[PDB]
């Protein structure tokens, strides 16, 4: 038997579905999503980390002129200053003050710390959505794991479970993301080789181990203080350090739909978006013929109390006369009222007790047991508390149709006005008829 | 090793959560809606403070310092009541669904 249903992607919420196979006893299955994971495919663009500035000892040449050659280092500069007359602790650097020049050079290299402290810039594509599903089958708890793409079906206890495709392609991750550790951010990082000083990406490499390094630190060599050999320079501070201090909130705290964010690998967890189609192949062994199933008569329902607390605050008791001892399946005939129990046991002449949850101020519903439906209704009271730490077990009350009972005031007023119109209409019609006939 | 802020004193009102924070040192307080529009907000607290948060239908998630997050949802509570007199009924529905109530009436 092929059974196809659709449930909301909300995690931690059970759903009840009815299996209808004519000639057999109705069966009720319970399904709950325990975890939903959206794992995006990533492609690394580049690594951003801290840089170090390397300054070799300056070459001081007096009574002559110093010179240098261009280098192919990631960010290199060389300059010669004239009129320099440096001193050492023991006196003047050299004999003559004539034609004195100082040769200064500097370059940028990636820090050794980039091995462990870095941010990775990734491009994101699509996600291989998958989920962990709990199913209550013939009273047994079966847990299955599968991809939410309508494929890679898994069979457990001879039941074949197919999940997806997802009703939504929503993801908290945009096309460009940056990962530092456990924190993922949505950021429009610059193109490789197009980094700017004082900003994220000022120093870049394709991989942590790569010798191919791009840098733009705007390093400028400056003239040394007179009497000294120090090499002054103007350089922008690392954009990595600035970014770390100005990161702001990560997606773990800012993402919509209550998404949980985790790394290694990067993934979105338990996003409350859309719904998930589920298809189950049910073995014939799970179906009992109506001739073999028990049958119930003389059924009636009463409600000791009802509170719409959003946590099964309603209770109902159903009296029954059973033809024989056995089990039956219980299902609500309305979407306004959810019944906690999937199945009950019946024996002889007795009563069963079930709990229910509804948004209704006035509960009016039918309960289906083994093909012997009973109408049940009662007034429900509001909760005393305002706030809870759990989601409602029931669904919404959103129709004008579900206004409470003792609404006859609406019918009486509407009927009263409608009657006035009907009478006035008759009076005019009669006069028009008389006027028409007269000439 | 990092510290964990003291559990706040919490009381409840209609669609409202009120917390009293008792930090020893500056901590970060932040929260988001669990619906489509998270409306993320955050602040630093350097002293005892009373914080009042509004809870949306979709539910509110609140995280303080290094503590595990708290989640809150509203219940359909009223000061009015269903059944009874017509004016008690209008108040009941107004308090739960004020937008619709004004439109239907
Ligand atoms: C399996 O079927 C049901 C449901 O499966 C549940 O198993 C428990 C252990 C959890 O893993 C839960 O996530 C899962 O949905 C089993 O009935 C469950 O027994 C629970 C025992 O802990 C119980 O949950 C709560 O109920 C008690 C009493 O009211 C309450 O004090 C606690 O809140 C408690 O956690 C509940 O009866 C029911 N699960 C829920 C959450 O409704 C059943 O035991 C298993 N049947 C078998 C053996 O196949
Ligand atoms: C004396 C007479 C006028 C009492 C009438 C009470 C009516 C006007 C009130 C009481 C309960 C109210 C309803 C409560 C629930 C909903 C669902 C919501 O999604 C839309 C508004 C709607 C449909 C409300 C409409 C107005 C309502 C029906």
């Amino acid at each position: 038997y092929e059974h196809v249903t659709v449930i909301p992607n909300t995690v931690g919420v059970p759903y009840k579905t009815l299996v209808n196979r004519p000639g057999y006893s109705p069966m009720v299955l319970e399904m709950e999503l325990l975890s939903v994971t959206l794992e995006p495919t990533l492609s690394l663009d580049y690594i951003t980390c801290e840089y170090k500035t390397v300054i070799p000892s300056p070459y001081v040449k007096c009574c002559g002129t110093a010179e240098c050659k261009d280098k192919n280092l990631p960010d290199y500069s060389c300059k010669v200053f004239t009129g320099v007359y440096p001193f050492m602790w023991g006196g003047a650097y050299c004999f003559c003050d004539a034609e004195n020049t100082q040769l200064s050079e500097a370059h940028v290299e990636k820090s050794e710390s980039c091995k462990t402290e870095f941010a990775s810039a990734y491009r994101a594509h699509t996600a291989s959505a998958s989920a962990k599903l709990r199913v209550l089958y013939q009273g047994n708890n079966i847990t299955v794991t599968a991809y939410a793409n309508g494929d890679h079906a898994v069979t457990v206890k001879d039941a074949k479970f197919i999940v997806g495709p997802m009703s939504s392609a929503w993801t908290p991750f945009d096309n460009k993301i940056v990962v530092y550790k456990g924190d993922v951010y949505n950021m429009d990082y610059p193109p490789f080789g197009a980094g700017r000083p004082g900003q994220f990406g000022d120093i870049q490499s394709r991989t942590p181990e790569s010798k191919d390094v791009y840098a733009n630190t705007q390093l400028v060599l400056q003239r040394p203080a007179a009497g000294t050999v120090h090499v002054p320079y103007s350089q922008a501070p690392s954009g990595f350090k600035y970014w770390l201090k100005e990161r702001g909130a990560s997606l773990q705290h800012t993402a919509p739909f209550g998404c949980q964010i985790a790394t290694n690998p990067v993934r979105a967890v338990n996003c409350a978006v859309g719904n998930m189609p589920i298809s189950i192949d049910i073995p014939e062994a799970a179906f009992t013929r109506v001739v073999d199933a028990p049958s119930l008569t003389d059924m009636s329902c009463e409600v000791p109390a009802c509170t719409h607390s959003s946590d099964f605050g309603g209770v109902a008791v159903i009296k029954y006369a059973a033809s024989k001892k056995g089990k039956c399946a219980v299902h609500s005939m309305t979407n306004a009222v959810t019944i906690r129990e999937a199945e009950i046991e019946v024996e002889g002449n007795s009563q069963l007790q079930i709990s229910f949850s509804t948004a209704l101020a006035s509960a009016e519903f039918r309960v289906q047991v083994c093909s012997t439906q009973v109408h049940c209704a009662a007034e429900c009271h509001p909760p005393k508390d305002h706030i809870v730490n759990y989601p409602a077990s029931h669904t919404t009350l959103g129709v004008q149709d579900i206004s409470a009972t003792a609404m006859s005031w609406v019918q009486k007023i509407t009927g009263g006005v409608g009657l006035v119109v009907a009478v006035a209409a008759l009076i005019l019609i009669v006069v028009l008829c008389v006027s028409f006939s007269r000439h | 090793r990092v510290p964990k802020a003291r559990n706040p004193t919490v009381t409840y009102g209609k669609n409202q959560v009120i917390m009293l924070l008792y930090p020893d040192h500056p901590t970060l307080l932040s929260y988001r809606n669990m619906g489509e529009e998270p409306n993320y907000q955050e602040e630093w607290v350097m002293h005892k403070k009373e914080v009042v948060l509004t809870v949306p239908t979709e539910g509110l998630e609140v995280t303080w310092g290094n503590n595990e997050p708290y989640k809150y949802w509203p219940q359909l509570s009223t000061n009015g009541t269903a059944h009874g007199h017509p004016h008690e009924i209008i108040l009941y529905y107004y308090e739960l669904y004020p937008t619709m109530t004004v439109v239907v009436v």
